[PDB]
């Protein structure tokens, strides 16, 4: 066997059924309208149509064999798969698409391939494959733009075929609007026919005009209706493409709008040029190191377990270096990485100063932190990445010298990225982990005697 | 039906559709009869017959149907016939109907131009057809393109009027008189309002002024209607676009940090099954927009019988179950994902909505001791501990895509202290489990 | 006075100065380019220019009589107003707009109003009037559409004047692209001249073409540049029109999106049809009665005193009938109306139920209740609009038969829109006022002995 | 070394290297397609190409001399900088851009300047300059509009060059669609060549048409593809420019939308016309002083430290006028500036009513408040700047009667814009500084004994 829809082989068959359906949506109407296209390459079109019908029959076999989810589980019982496939509208559309209409080649001649319009009813396979591709590709917006561009190409090609067919019904060369006479050697070539029809359909759908005006009421009706198609349907697709291109830039546009709002606020308040330059440097650091994206808003819809799975892989290198996590039991990390808030500090920033209230502890993800004196001109010792600080004034140290006050000045040299862990978030993990609390109290009481 | 509520009673919606058909006939056909010479004396009687039918529809609307529309006054539905008539006569709808039914005997078809003032019925029918029809985004598209077609229709009528004023074939710009008048004037209106161009140049001053104003009105009104239609088709796929945007932002975040594909496929699959089993990602986003009473209503129907049929909430107080579902949030668990960890601490109690979870225990684990289907509760035991005293007795692995409900630590206990008898009943049923 | 900027007379003078500014911004370039407009109506144009200059002088006098805000107080000192006005850029622009450049008519000719283009430098008056009209008028959407339309009219008029000036510099009738020979009686008419220039300007700026192609390189360059300018301007038109469509629909499309989302949620989860009908009927009742607007979201940008005034003036009729409100002290409502949530209930939906914990106290605004018992087929007494109920369970009376539990049942006969007071929200304001506690305790005692 | 990319000396270099990249993206294709442009100004083009190559080599030296960020610290090791630069794709693109392709002048002739098309591979430097200029200029929307307009100009110029090449590859004057014959003395001029090619490119890309129809199949195919390029790539940039000009005053649009929402709410509520006039006057005051945008929402994306420094810098003069601090230490303002929130009050509004729950200290920044009597006719004390009022109720000093309630009524004489300090936010912040509690208690007792 039973093919998993989430599996890779189902995607491979989705592509392998999309190729003949895309062939049918393009070439069947072209062969039906451009009779020279069907007549000249009849062997090639017969081979391609028979291959497409064989692939349709293998898609029959796959649709009877692909699984469907029932109460979460993927059921693999054959009769259940058969009944589920047959009960759907998909089976009816597919079996109407695969009726043997090729037997009507004898009744209507070999120049009538418009009896294969039933084969377009496998469009659901195209849309399903395009939905599955956009989920699993690394560039979803680019593929979406290409898909809508191809929809434009299909609509333009179909309008070209329709215009050629209407010129055929009215008569070539009878009017200045229709396609010219085939008896002209230049306009009698099949390439000229298709390419001029594509030109007419392109200019008409895009509402450029600059084409010979209709001289017949049916031509006026078709031109009005197809201008309306180009307005309602085509221009909507072009607007969707523009919206998708804007959605590529959406995070960058939002971040630049934040920058513009902050600069406009700072321009009104007559802030000094040094602070404006500092804020500009901070935002240039944010974009240059690509820290504009935030973890909270992107992963806001995720469950806690899957956010924990992601946050471990993001902070793999940091959480091995820390003495609290992944050194003894590695148990509280899966519960506590959700409580960590990443914060980035500018060079020279004082994170916590002596005599200040301690509402959080810090874990150094990146950067080099230094402990300094009251003036801060010199540094006592430097703290590398992976370490942690600011835990003295958080938990209840027995016999504390000051208590709930910072015992050291923390100077941030360079741009240090480091996690934040507040009071109650830390207590809601320490109450369930008394052993982890004791290890922190030990080093806290060991370092507080100085 | 001596009293009809405007919202329900689809027969009133059908009658209002008939009134809309009469109003659309007036809006679309008077500019034709005013401009085009389609009101010939050969077929004047058919024109007047359908005009009389539309006037009869208007009269039946103003008398028979609008005076039977029940209304709310003082917070109460009013059914008495005389009060409905007084409320209707006081309302703006009666003023619009009386102004729309002005008697113009005096033939000039522009005398029936007041009949287009009955657009309140059209707005009411739009509201009903967008309220009683599921997935009514397609009707908004049809309505907006009907506005666009009506604008092109009015422009075609104005073009034919200008041509007839100028001589009807005197110059290349005006209508030359050959072929069908309406479709060729509509062709001019299409290549003008869409601002395609490709038309004969206007020669005289009146024609250039008309072409200027027509291109100007095209550039503004065409942009208005296409902006409305793009906004309509964007709101039609607004939830899908938002879900795709969130999924792409998440995928970009995981791609940035070189997260392995084994986790990326899990996240993608979780988004796919959440969109296929909930339809709008986070349910609480729509829950917060509703009143608390409607939260209780939309909870008491879909996921109340499944949580009251469990083996643990039997014999309890029935109002706790009402208080149960304001804090129950659904979550999707992937197949072979550990819902419960034996060595880890327990924050949450789980109630299966649609899925199967398997409890593993015994020698070295990996033995399905019991399988819990939909309508079952697991993970309840570890909540009743102080400071996380109790761990999970056995690890639980979801067999498939399990959708299930959540109650956090110190969240069930917020509503458990309100019910002491239910508190001790849950304590007893937890004792029997251990 | 001195003239207040927020007063109605300042807005009236803003209109009275915008009229000559709008005259100078459209007709000066028209007379400068179209020589037939300047030559023929010299008697009218001299009077209009003199009137515009007089109104400009009166506007400069008004600018010295407009009081600004020092410490939030209107400065009525004339010398301070003159000193601040002269130090601004607006004084420089006003002086530059009143340079006696009209004295150059003698030394350059009577057909050269190109010199008086400096009167355009008072664009600030027009922009300020349009920025204050949009703030003041009751139809901001219609006024914004009209303002964008007249900006496009001004731009198209200016481009028409530019095209006519370029045609007169190159030569009339020298090329097929320029305006034809004005010696011709048809093209020599001033109305026909300006209308064709405006028609060309609309054709060229609104990206239509349909113009004779340029001949010379200067004509080609100008046409390319004006295509680019007009494409950006038409893009601005489309974007602004979409913005006002979204703003007009912001009251409508938000509610419609909520309706579509809740209908998708109800259909997807397969709710009962009666409950779906009830929800849709309640939302339609909100839409027909315009009660779907959020009180808290809309009224959160105002100050607390001003928002209190708005909420009191909206709920003026209700609060008089309430026995707790504006009856004994009339001092607690000003802080308790803010801490209130309006809710609307369907008929017969059991707002309060027996054997339930109630965390809210409800006051009826414009509804009718039933206070049913047991099964609910019988009612005790209807609750009129302006009464309060549900105060028994929230208040912890020592002599209570049931603690934190509702008594009897409450049913809504019709659509009841009633306020609610939360338990912990009311208890914070109840303890501060000594008179409120005693009368509610007496009412609770009377209810319990009932 | 070290160039310090966050510094101004690197951004000043970014402009110096972007100009050769613009020259290569603009003029190399023009000289490649218009052979008369290459032949006529060959000395100038050789000089400019040599200068561009020299600037490219200096850019190579700078990129070997520029400092990245490992562990959040600026790198100064030259070998480390070279190894970091060489490992990136940027070095590969830059060394591909500086391939000595100019040696093929002696193999393909002097009229083949498309061999140095590899110089276009330094586009990333131009895009980096555009990124940096966007976050540094005082006019971000204007620069972004100019950037996208220059993208439009470059795309149109490139399509003009492509059209001239296709007319060259087919034959000048061969068909009606191609560029006319070179031997024509009017169409053989280089200015006419480039300017008419730009005219055709502007016509095709802006979807105006108004061009001679294609004759050959290749011409029809190219015109189809080019109109699709003008519909898809060109009109997306045009539409986002239109949205950007529409979303230029985003804060003004949001404030106006807030006004429209409030007015639409108050229209159906049938509030009094005087109340509407007062609300409109309030919002006119908000817009005139540009107090529309809130400081919290704009600065919440900034880190807490940088926002702390910004809030100190903006309100440095005001917080120096208070009597609590800024006398000896002046270190109290940094800690409590985040907890205080800006407020503004209408004239005549009782900011602190007599006998009310006191919740704020209400530090005055702008506005003259007066301590009125109970009857309100007479006012005792005028509080202008740096004068707290409400230091009685927040802290419960001993020997205080009605400590929770206000001891006086305060009326705002004018538009008082002043900072409010929360209840629990100040009490937590009060315990750190021993001077603040002493001054607050002493002042409170001193003004309570009165
Ligand atoms: N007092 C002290 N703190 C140190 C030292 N080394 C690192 N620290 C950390 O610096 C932190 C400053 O804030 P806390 O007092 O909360 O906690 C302190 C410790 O976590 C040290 O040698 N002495
Ligand atoms: N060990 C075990 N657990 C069960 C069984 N049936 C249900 N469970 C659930 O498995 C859960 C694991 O976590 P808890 O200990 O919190 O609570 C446990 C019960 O809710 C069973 O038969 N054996
Ligand atoms: N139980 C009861 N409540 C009444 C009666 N009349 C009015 N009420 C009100 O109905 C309310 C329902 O909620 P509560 O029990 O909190 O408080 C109740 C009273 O305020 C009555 O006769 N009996
Ligand atoms: N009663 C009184 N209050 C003053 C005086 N000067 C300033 N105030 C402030 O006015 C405030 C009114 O409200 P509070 O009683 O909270 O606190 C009061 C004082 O902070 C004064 O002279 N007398």
């Amino acid at each position: 066997v039973v093919i998993d829809p989430s599996g890779n082989t189902y995607y491979n068959w989705l592509f392998c059924i999309t190729l003949p359906v895309m062939y049918n949506w393009t070439m069947v109407i072209a062969r039906a309208c451009f009779d020279e296209l069907q007549s000249d390459y009849l062997e090639y079109w017969l081979i391609l149509d028979y291959v497409s019908d064989i692939v349709y029959l293998i898609d029959m076999f796959v649709r009877t064999r692909t699984g469907y989810l029932e109460q979460g589980l993927l059921v693999k019982e054959e009769l259940k798969l058969i009944n589920k496939y047959k009960s759907n509208l998909q089976f009816k559309l597919d079996v109407l698409s695969l009726i043997p209409t090729d037997l009507l080649y004898f009744k209507l001649g070999w120049n009538y391939p418009e009896i294969r319009l039933n084969r377009l009813l496998r469009f659901s396979r195209m849309f399903e494959f395009f939905q599955r591709t956009e989920t699993r590709t690394n560039y979803p917006n680019i593929f979406r733009i290409s898909n809508l561009v191809m929809y434009i190409v299909i609509i333009i090609h179909w309008n070209a075929c329709v215009f050629y067919s209407i010129s055929k019904a009215i008569g070539f060369g009878n009017d200045t609007w229709v396609y010219p006479d085939i008896n002209d050697p230049e306009f009698g070539r099949l390439a000229r026919k298709y390419v001029y029809s594509l030109y007419w359909s392109t200019l008409t759908l895009t509402t450029i005009g600059e084409t010979p005006p209709p001289v017949r009421d049916s031509e006026y009706v078709f031109v009005v209706v197809d201008f309306l198609i180009g307005v309602l349907i085509f221009a909507t697709i072009v607007g969707n493409i523009g919206s998708m291109i804007s959605n590529m830039n959406a995070a960058r546009a939002e971040f630049q709008a934040r920058i513009d709002a902050i600069k406009q606020y700072m321009h009104f308040r007559n802030v000094s040029k040094d602070m404006e330059k500092r804020v500009i440097k901070w935002f240039d650091y944010l974009w240059t190191n690509k820290k504009t994206v935030d973890e909270k808003e992107v992963l806001k819809y995720l469950p806690d377990k899957l956010r924990a799975e992601i946050a471990i892989n993001v902070h793999l290198d940091t959480l091995k270096k820390v003495r609290i996590f992944a050194d003894c039991e590695a148990g509280l990390l899966v519960e506590l990485v959700l409580k960590l808030q990443p914060q980035v500090y500018s060079p020279g920033d004082y994170i916590c100063k002596k005599g200040d209230i301690g509402r959080e502890m810090y874990i150094i993800k990146e950067g080099k932190l230094a402990v300094v004196a009251d003036d801060g001109v010199t540094q006592f010792v430097v703290l590398s990445d992976g370490s942690y600080f600011g835990e003295i004034s958080i938990l209840n140290i027995k016999g504390s010298k000051a208590g709930n006050r910072r015992t050291a000045n923390i100077k941030s040299i360079g741009y240090s990225d480091l996690f934040c862990l507040s009071k109650d978030d830390l207590m809601e993990a320490l109450t369930e982990y008394p052993d982890a609390k004791t290890m922190l109290e030990e080093k806290g009481k060991q370092i507080l005697m100085k | 039906p001596q009293s009809i509520d405007p919202l329900t009673n689809l027969m009133y919606v059908l009658w209002l559709f008939f009134v809309v058909m009469a109003w659309n006939w007036n809006c679309w056909l008077i500019p034709v009869r005013w401009a085009f010479p389609y009101q010939t004396p050969d077929n004047i009687h058919h024109w007047l017959l359908m005009d009389y039918l539309c006037d009869l529809i208007y009269f039946l609307d103003i008398t028979v149907f609008q005076t039977r529309l029940q209304f709310v006054r003082g917070g109460d539905i009013i059914t008495d016939k005389k009060d409905m008539r007084n409320n209707y006569l006081k309302s703006r709808r009666f003023k619009m109907d009386l102004l729309s039914l002005l008697p113009l005997d005096f033939v000039n078809p522009l005398l029936r131009l007041p009949r287009c003032l009955k657009y309140m019925a059209f707005f009411e029918f739009n509201s009903r057809l967008e309220s009683i029809l599921s997935k009514a985004y397609v009707y908004r598209v049809i309505r907006t393109t009907a506005y666009l077609l009506y604008s092109l229709h009015l422009n075609s009528c104005l073009y034919y009027w200008a041509s007839a004023y100028q001589g009807l074939g005197s110059t290349h710009w005006v209508y030359d008189g050959v072929g069908n008048s309406y479709i060729r004037c509509y062709y001019f209106a299409v290549k003008t309002l869409i601002t395609i161009g490709g038309l004969p140049d206007p020669k005289t001053l009146f024609e250039i002024v008309f072409q200027l104003l027509n291109y100007f009105t095209g550039v503004f009104a065409f942009s208005v209607m296409i902006g409305q239609m793009r906004d309509v088709v964007g709101a039609a796929t607004a939830g899908q676009t938002y879900y795709r945007s969130c999924m792409d932002s998440t995928v970009k975040y995981m791609n940035f940090y070189k997260i392995p594909k084994s986790v990326q496929n899990r996240v993608k699959t979780w988004y796919e099954y959440t969109w296929h089993s909930q339809g709008m990602l986070d349910e609480s986003e729509l829950m917060v927009q509703l009143p608390d009473k409607m939260r209780l209503d939309l909870a008491i129907d879909v996921n109340y019988n499944i949580v009251s049929k469990v083996a643990l909430f039997q014999g309890c107080d029935r109002q706790m179950i009402f208080d149960m579902l304001k804090r129950l949030r659904s979550v999707v668990y992937l197949p072979n994902d550990y819902v419960c960890k034996k060595g880890e601490i327990g924050r949450e109690m789980y109630i299966i909505q649609a899925g199967q979870v398997q409890v593993l225990g015994g020698p070295d684990g990996k033995s399905v001791l019991v399988t819990l289907k939909a309508g079952s509760v697991f993970g309840e035991i570890s909540l009743l501990a102080v400071g996380g005293g109790n761990r999970r007795t056995a690890n639980v692995v979801a067999h498939g895509f399990t959708n299930l409900f959540i109650l956090d630590k110190k969240d069930l206990n917020e509503i458990l202290v309100h019910y002491p008898e239910s508190q001790k009943l849950l304590r007893k049923k937890a004792r029997r489990m251990l």
